[PDB]
């Protein structure tokens, strides 16, 4: 299936307060009514330039993503996991199983079978927008948990996006893939484009509204 | 080595360490400690918050920023306040006082007295007489009204009359 | 300062600009984030064997 | 009290080129930045 | 002015209008207003 985006995958572009103005921005977005597959329960997909991702349920099926290029051993690739425990962050060279999952006893984690070389470690219904980018040798996480009335579809509406992490890693990347909790006991993916942007900035300091300035002579 | 502790010097074990800087094509890592020093307010210093560097005077102010904001600009884009990186706490940044300073003249034909104008300068950061173009030093407030003679400007003129 | 920006001896009645005037900084600061990493080097400076 | 443009025009004229004045102190014409001390931080005088 | 000496055979890019060398920025200096010339020749049979 495919659905359509209305105004969603809005991010903070800088550290910059600002009071009540339109502030205009050229960076990486996710264009205005936009062709977003639709997932269900999964396959690898690309990342070509940053990806929006959101999420809908009440228990936690969707578990984190897994990177890289090759997803294997011979080259890096990062690892994000959380466990019914909290996040785990990870950059080895892995050997991931084609299929990679974990289990739900409450027994998982048949998701790889290496962790050589380790280069970065760290340990510790609803709807989960995550923005991911990587620039520079760096990994910019930008995400938003905004409570919806249903369950398990992408409503409309407009909620920017904090960022949340920045690792400096250095990692190549060129293919993405996804983490659930089976059973033993729904999910988009967009990309981004460079696109221009004109944000309207609250008195707090917050983005309210925007204009996509590519969409139609109005804007 | 069957080392023993009756060994003269040159055959007693030393331990090593042989550290190795090293700089792939990352994107950075670790660096010396950045020491700092106590934060000075209302007064016009040279400021550096992690690299936002500038000059003028800092005061504290009635902004709430985003907990992930770093740093506030106006309209124009100047930096206009600032967060600092230990205390949490945002200041407002003030450029120093600065101005165009003015002599009135009676005409060197007439006397060598002057008259000074501070523009729009409060008068304290400089008998004295506080005008809305700025503070003026060497000239007497009368309470009389004649024609314009010399126009300081918001209304006031100077004049030399009887002597002064 | 008057006679020297405009060039004469004599100066005739009027408001002349002179100069600019700007208060100096009097010192300078640095901020910085707090330390926390260290990074302990009393484990290799300071191993048991 | 419910037709002034022509002296709105002439404010908006002088806002608009004193903005356009300020903005400019934030281009590089062809140089590293456009912060004198990032050119005295990074360069030697030569 | 006639300045005279001998160096190693390294830094005679050392003695130019502006720049930076052990030789150039502890032992001698040119500034970078330079007007004059600059004559090399080996010498290590003398
Ligand atoms: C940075 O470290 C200092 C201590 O080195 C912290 O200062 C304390 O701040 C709290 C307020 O939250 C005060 O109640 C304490 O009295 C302060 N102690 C000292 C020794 O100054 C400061 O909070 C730290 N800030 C951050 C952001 O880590
Ligand atoms: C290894 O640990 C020891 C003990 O913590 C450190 O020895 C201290 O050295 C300082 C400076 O010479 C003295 O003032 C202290 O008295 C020492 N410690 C004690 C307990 O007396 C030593 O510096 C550490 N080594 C390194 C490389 O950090
Ligand atoms: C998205 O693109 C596919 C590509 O074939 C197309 O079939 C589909 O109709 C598009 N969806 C929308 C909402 O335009
Ligand atoms: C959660 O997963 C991480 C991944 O290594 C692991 O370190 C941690 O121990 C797990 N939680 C528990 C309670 O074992
Ligand atoms: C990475 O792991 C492989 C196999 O374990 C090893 O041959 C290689 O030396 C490791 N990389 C580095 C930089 O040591
Ligand atoms: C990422 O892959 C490209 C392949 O074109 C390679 O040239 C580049 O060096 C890789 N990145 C790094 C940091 O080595
Ligand atoms: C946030 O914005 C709202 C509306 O714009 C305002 O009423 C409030 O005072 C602001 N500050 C808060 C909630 O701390
Ligand atoms: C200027 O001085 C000369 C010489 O004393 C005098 O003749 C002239 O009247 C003066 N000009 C005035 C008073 O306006
Ligand atoms: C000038 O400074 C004084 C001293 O704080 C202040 O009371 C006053 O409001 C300022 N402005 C004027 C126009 O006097
Ligand atoms: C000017 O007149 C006012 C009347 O309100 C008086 O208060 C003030 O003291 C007078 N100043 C002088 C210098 O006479």
């Amino acid at each position: 299936a495919y659905t359509n985006s209305f105004t969603r995958g809005v991010y903070y572009p800088d550290k910059v307060f600002r009071s009540s103005v339109l502030h205009s921005t050229q960076d990486l977005f996710l264009p205005f009514f936009s062709n977003v597959t639709w997932f269900h329960a999964n396959p690898v997909l690309p990342f070509n330039d940053g990806v929006y991702f959101a999420s809908t349920e009440k228990s936690n099926i969707i578990r984190g993503w897994i990177f890289g290029t090759t997803l294997d051993s011979k080259t890096q690739s990062l690892l994000i996991v959380n466990n019914a425990t909290n996040v785990v962050i990870k950059v080895c060279e892995f050997q991931f199983c084609n299929d990679p999952f974990l289990g739900v006893m409450e027994s998982e984690f048949r998701v790889y079978s290496s962790a050589n070389n380790c280069t970065f470690e760290y340990v510790s219904k609803n709807l989960r927008e995550f923005v991911f980018k990587n620039i520079d040798g760096y990994f910019k996480i930008y995400s938003k948990h905004t409570p919806i009335n249903l369950v398990r579809d992408l409503p409309q509406g407009f909620s920017a996006l904090e960022p949340l992490v920045d690792l400096p890693i250095g990692i190549n990347i060129t293919r993405f893939q996804t983490l659930l909790a089976l059973h033993r006991s729904a999910y988009y993916v967009g990309y981004l484009q460079p696109r221009t942007f004109l944000l309207k900035y609250n008195e707090n300091g917050t983005i309210t509204d925007a204009v996509d300035c590519a969409l139609d002579p109005l804007s | 080595y069957g080392f023993q502790p009756t060994n003269g010097v040159g055959y007693q074990p030393y331990r090593v360490v042989v550290l190795s800087f090293e700089l792939l094509h990352a994107p950075a890592t670790v660096c010396g400690p950045k020491k700092s020093t106590n934060l000075v307010k209302n007064k016009c210093v040279n400021f550096n918050f992690n690299g936002l560097t500038g000059t003028g005077v800092l005061t504290e102010s009635n902004k709430k920023f985003l907990p992930f904001q770093q740093f506030g600009r106006d309209i124009a884009d100047t930096t206009d306040a600032v967060r600092d990186p230990q205390t949490l706490e945002i200041l407002d940044i003030t450029p120093c006082s600065f101005g165009g300073v003015s002599v009135i003249t009676p005409g060197t034909n007439t006397s060598n007295q002057v008259a000074v104008l501070y523009q729009d300068v409060n008068c304290t950061e400089v008998n004295v007489f506080q005008t809305r173009a700025g503070c003026l030093i060497g000239a007497e407030h009368v309470n009389n009204s004649y024609e314009c003679d010399i126009p300081i400007g918001a209304g006031i003129c100077a004049s030399y009359q009887t002597q002064s | 300062e008057t006679k020297c920006t405009l060039k004469s001896f004599t100066v005739e009645k009027g408001i002349y600009q002179t100069s600019n005037f700007r208060v100096q900084p009097t010192e300078s600061i640095v901020r910085f984030p707090n330390i926390t990493n260290l990074c302990p080097f009393g484990e290799v400076f300071n191993a048991t064997r | 009290s419910s037709a002034l443009g022509k002296l709105q025009d002439v404010v908006n004229q002088n806002a608009q080129a004193l903005n356009t004045l300020v903005k400019q102190l934030s281009s590089n014409f062809g140089a590293i930045s456009s912060v004198l001390n990032d050119i005295l931080s990074r360069l030697d005088p030569p | 002015y006639a300045d005279s000496f001998v160096i190693r055979g390294d830094e005679v890019r050392q003695i130019a209008p502006g720049q930076t060398g052990k030789i150039a920025d502890y032992n001698y200096k040119l500034p970078d207003d330079f007007t004059g010339c600059v004559i090399a020749w080996n010498s290590n049979n003398l």
